[PDB]
């Protein structure tokens, strides 16, 4: 708009710092600002469209890389399962470190 | 230190001076239009 | 290399209370210059241990002023050991001179700072003496080890303390341990003879009970003994890993404290001016 | 302002002329008591004498630079072996390498391990010499530019690291961090298997104040075939008899023989049931040693640039203790 | 070699969009709030309010 | 401007329009 | 910050001794600006596990130049940025340029400076690399461990042949290292072994190291246990290990033998 | 006593530093004292509890 926002320059300030290879000058200056006028005084235009970022693929996600379910009581079913989904699964779980 | 406000930023144009209506008397022949 | 925090705006009900914490000690996970304050949070109690960890990945730094704009803080421990600066006793104990401190989680979640301004909270740890940090930390392990003021446990993590407890404990067995068991009969037979032979040995130590129940042979000779003798290597090996046993349980001590002239002592919610070590 | 150090000694291992400033430097212990703590120290079954014969096969030197020894270990890139070789000045300089490659795997094999033989200085800065004697000079604490080199060309200097064995430690392990100050620890690695064994050598840099847990996933390779052939040689019995299981029913046991303090000699205390703990053969934290590190100091930035390089950025030089790693 | 094309913000084109006014001491006024209202119109409803 | 309680009672650029 | 001490006027000749230790470490008991000959000293023999927690509660000072009026100190954790001062040795054996000093009680054939002009006894620690110092304790400890019931040490080409025990007033100084040393390892491995009972019938060559490895990736015992951390961290702890210098002797030969003095740079 | 000991002042110096909070002086002042009369010039008393 016309007067869309107030706008307050400050003043500036210097920081020396003394250091080894030589000196450091931090210069920083602050400012401030506010709406005034009643209701709105911008908008966006969603005029184009730039490549989508991701494509549309299809990736399953697998649950075996949660964590927080009980796992059932004869262990060979559970590694049958482990072995059968991890099959080539693009997102199969390897324990990092953490 | 319990922090407080201060004295808010006024328009320069502000031109309420209608006082000089309400200061005692008011004398309305002339004296209206300029506020 | 002082870093700098910054702050959304607050309710001025609670710059009046965050001003009062001058003393005591916030945990970043990096130590750029300007930083902010969300970054460093902490929810509320819960899982001590957990903690505990984190603050051995993470490093201190001791705030020294605030302003409702920003706050300055001190990288407590990087490259410096004679930064002498003040953090305030938030501990239960009492702290003399000459004392190194250590800094513990706190404990049953009761005491920490929920920040309404912004919808977060941060649970600043208390100081103790590393004399009474020991015995907390030995006792919380103990109880996490057991499940295969009184907070519960988590039993997510107990895995990892009970894991580096038996880690420290199953590498003390070495060829040399065997000899310096062979001999726990004629220690107690010492703990009879003299008064502080009988004071080394405390009273439900799981030894003297041993030493009554069994019964040893003369341990057998090892392998190439004519040439290397083995109760040095194990002796050696036991201050080794002594020497570093606090540490990996708890915290290490991140500085002392010492004063001229007053008080000794230094009762909680105090100033006091500690050296960094 | 940063202190230093001066130590003359002789041209061997770190050769002043032939680098410029800016790589850190090693102290060497004095091997004779290396040879002699070795007869004590080498465990059973192996040889005690080899790391003697080994040393003798290398005729005071006591520094040697990391530029150096990086290239006499597995892990090293055939361009600084190639720099190392025909940029020295030095007779007879390849000849060296190798025997000083089969002094340190004697080393490892002797269970006296080389992080017991080789103390870190700082940043060589400075040097002069005469015809095989030279005299260098590193910094000790602050950081490396407080210095003056008397090169006018650069006066101050900078940390100069193979790039070939800088191994990155967050960006590793994703941490999702972001990069500010971080740490600096120079790292070995051991392997042991009998008369196939040798030694890695890394520059690793993070924000971990504490390493451990670190190392042991990070090199859990070595740690796993590190414990399984490390007892090798080691004459252990059969079967452990069944009295080694170590009774543990008996000790709240309300009626069970028991024995007052004073009459243990060879009374009618006969009925008392006999517990081996025997022990001959079974993994000891020595044989279990993988990994060695120390801390060097604090840096803000690295980066990669040339024979590659790896510039540092601000080094302050504080210098830890040493620590094992074995669990 | 190159040199440095300054650009005065004055002299864009977004200036119209905000008042820029330089405030000396704000950074040390800007301690406590400055909390002013604007306005907000009304019509004049029949009935009494 | 800065005031007490006291109280009474250009030029030629290039741009595109 | 320094630290001047009110000598009182002892005698001549023994003074003079006196300024013979002018690199040796004191401990201070409060970093202030006055003190006396009295509260920096302990008595010539004692246990050295009192020494050592006195050590831990103290505050470090080295002696600096001593003029017979009074002589000066500085100490060791806090400094202004670290600045250079001369400690001299007097550890068995030395020390050469780029090692960790440690302070130890004398383990070894004690020192006790008996002054009998003033009634006064003073008594300083040893200075020892950390690598040795980890070690020349584990040897003494030894040494008495088979008595219950060789000895050298090998430094800068030299060997020493730790002289035999009650060399000095007698080995009863050292009595209760020993002691706690050998009862605190003995509670962690019965402890050990009562929590996995079936550790010791495994496999020697397999089975243990399987354990070992699978396990390094994914009367109430546990009070004995509790007991064993306090006792094992608190001993622990109270062990030197703590390097509290590092010698940075600049324009000098590269290893100080015992007796004299060498420029070390605090940590 | 009347003059039991003297007492010399000495100028003063101001010392600056510079930190993110500003401006961090530092005031000093060295001083030192002699005890004149011959003998004991001072004494205790516990008076009161």
């Amino acid at each position: 708009e016309k007067a869309s926002e107030s706008y307050f320059m400050g003043q500036m300030q210097v920081a020396r710092t003394e250091s080894g290879g030589g000196l450091h000058l931090q210069l920083t200056q602050p400012r401030a600002n506010v709406d005034l006028g009643v209701g709105f005084t911008a908008a966006y235009a969603a005029a184009a469209l730039r490549a989508p970022v991701t494509d549309m693929g299809n990736l399953p996600q697998n649950l075996f890389a949660t964590r927080g379910a009980p796992p059932m009581l004869d262990a060979d079913a559970d590694d049958y399962l482990r072995r059968t989904v991890n099959a080539g699964n693009r997102l199969a779980p390897v324990p990092v470190f953490g | 230190i319990e922090v407080h406000s201060h004295r808010a930023l006024f328009d320069i144009f502000k031109r309420f001076r209608s006082d000089d209506n309400n200061l005692y008397g008011a004398e309305f022949d002339a004296l209206l239009g300029t506020y | 290399m002082e870093v700098d925090i910054a702050l959304p705006t607050l309710s001025p009900g609670d710059l009046s209370a965050l001003q009062r914490c001058e003393g005591r000690v916030v945990f970043l996970e990096t130590l750029r210059r300007h930083a902010t304050l969300r970054e460093v949070a902490l929810p509320c109690g819960g899982d001590v241990l957990a903690a505990m960890a984190a603050y051995r990945r993470r490093f201190a730094a001791v705030i020294t002023r605030v302003t409702p704009h920003r706050m300055l803080a001190t990288p407590l421990g990087v490259g410096g050991r004679g930064q002498s600066l003040v953090l305030q006793n938030t501990g239960p104990f009492d702290l003399t001179n000459g004392d190194h401190v250590c800094l513990v989680p706190p404990l049953l979640g009761d005491e920490c700072l929920r920040l309404t301004s912004a919808n977060l909270e941060l649970r600043f740890p208390m100081t103790l003496p590393l004399a009474q940090a020991r015995e907390l930390t030995a006792r919380v392990v103990a109880r996490a080890a057991e499940t295969l003021q009184l907070p519960p446990p988590h039993r997510d993590n107990a895995e990892a303390a009970t894991r580096s407890l038996v880690l420290n404990m199953i590498f003390l067995l070495n060829e040399g341990a065997v000899i310096l068991l062979s001999l726990i009969p004629n220690l107690l037979t010492l703990g009879a003879q003299d008064g502080y032979a009988n004071a080394v040995i405390q009273l439900g130590s799981a030894t003297r009970e041993l030493g009554q129940l069994v019964r040893q042979p003369p341990p057998p000779l090892p392998q190439d003994h004519a040439r290397r003798f083995c109760v040095f290597e194990a002796l050696e090996a036991w201050i080794a890993s002594a020497s570093r046993l606090g540490d990996t349980l708890g915290t290490r001590p991140v500085a002392r404290v010492c004063i001229f002239d007053g008080p000794p002592t230094v009762p909680p919610g105090e100033k006091a001016a500690v050296v960094e070590v | 302002r940063a202190r230093l150090i001066r130590q003359v000694t002789l041209a061997d291992f770190c050769e002043p002329q032939a680098e410029r400033p800016g790589l850190v430097v090693l102290a060497l212990r004095h091997p004779a008591d290396l040879a002699g703590a070795a007869y004590a120290a080498t465990p059973p079954g192996k040889n005690h004498r080899d790391l003697e014969e080994a040393w003798l096969a290398l005729d005071r030197a006591s520094v040697v630079s990391l530029n150096f020894l990086v290239a006499a270990a597995e892990n090293a890139d055939d361009a600084l072996r190639a720099h190392v070789t025909t940029n020295y000045r030095d007779r007879r300089t390849a000849a060296r390498l190798e025997r000083f490659a089969t002094v340190l795997r004697a080393m490892i094999r002797s269970h006296v391990f080389p992080h017991r033989a080789l103390h870190v200085l700082g940043g060589l800065l400075g040097h002069v010499t005469q015809d095989r004697l030279a005299s260098v000079t590193c910094v000790a604490r602050g950081d490396q530019e407080a210095a003056r080199t008397n090169d006018m060309a650069a006066r101050r200097s900078q940390v100069h690291v193979p790039a070939c064995a800088l191994m990155d430690v967050d960006r590793e392990l994703r941490l999702g961090g972001d990069d500010g100050l971080r740490f600096a620890y120079l790292v070995f690695v051991y392997t042991q298997r009998h008369r196939r064994e040798a030694l890695r050598v890394h520059v690793a840099v993070s924000r971990l104040p504490e390493l451990g847990d670190a190392l042991s996933f990070l090199l859990a390779g070595t740690r796993v075939d590190n414990a399984i052939h490390g007892t090798d040689e080691a004459d252990a019995p059969a079967a452990p008899a069944a009295a080694a299981a170590f009774p543990a029913y008996l000790f709240n046991d309300p009626r069970s023989a028991r024995c007052p303090t004073g009459r243990l000699n060879t009374p009618a205390a006969e009925a008392l049931p006999v517990w081996a703990p025997d022990m001959r053969g079974r993994a000891t934290r020595n044989s279990c040693m993988y990994a060695a590190y120390v801390r060097l100091g604090t840096v803000e930035r690295v980066v990669r640039r040339a024979l590659p390089l790896a510039h540092m950025e601000r080094f302050t030089w504080d210098v830890g203790a040493w620590e094992e790693c074995f669990f | 070699c190159s040199t440095l094309s300054l650009v005065r913000f004055l002299e864009l084109g977004l200036s119209v969009a905000c008042v820029c006014t330089k405030f000396p001491e704000l950074s040390y006024v800007a301690e406590g709030t400055i909390q002013f209202e604007v306005q907000q119109p009304m019509i004049a409803r029949d009935g009494p309010h | 401007v800065i005031a007490n309680t006291n109280l009474v009672t250009s030029a030629r650029v290039r741009a595109d329009l």
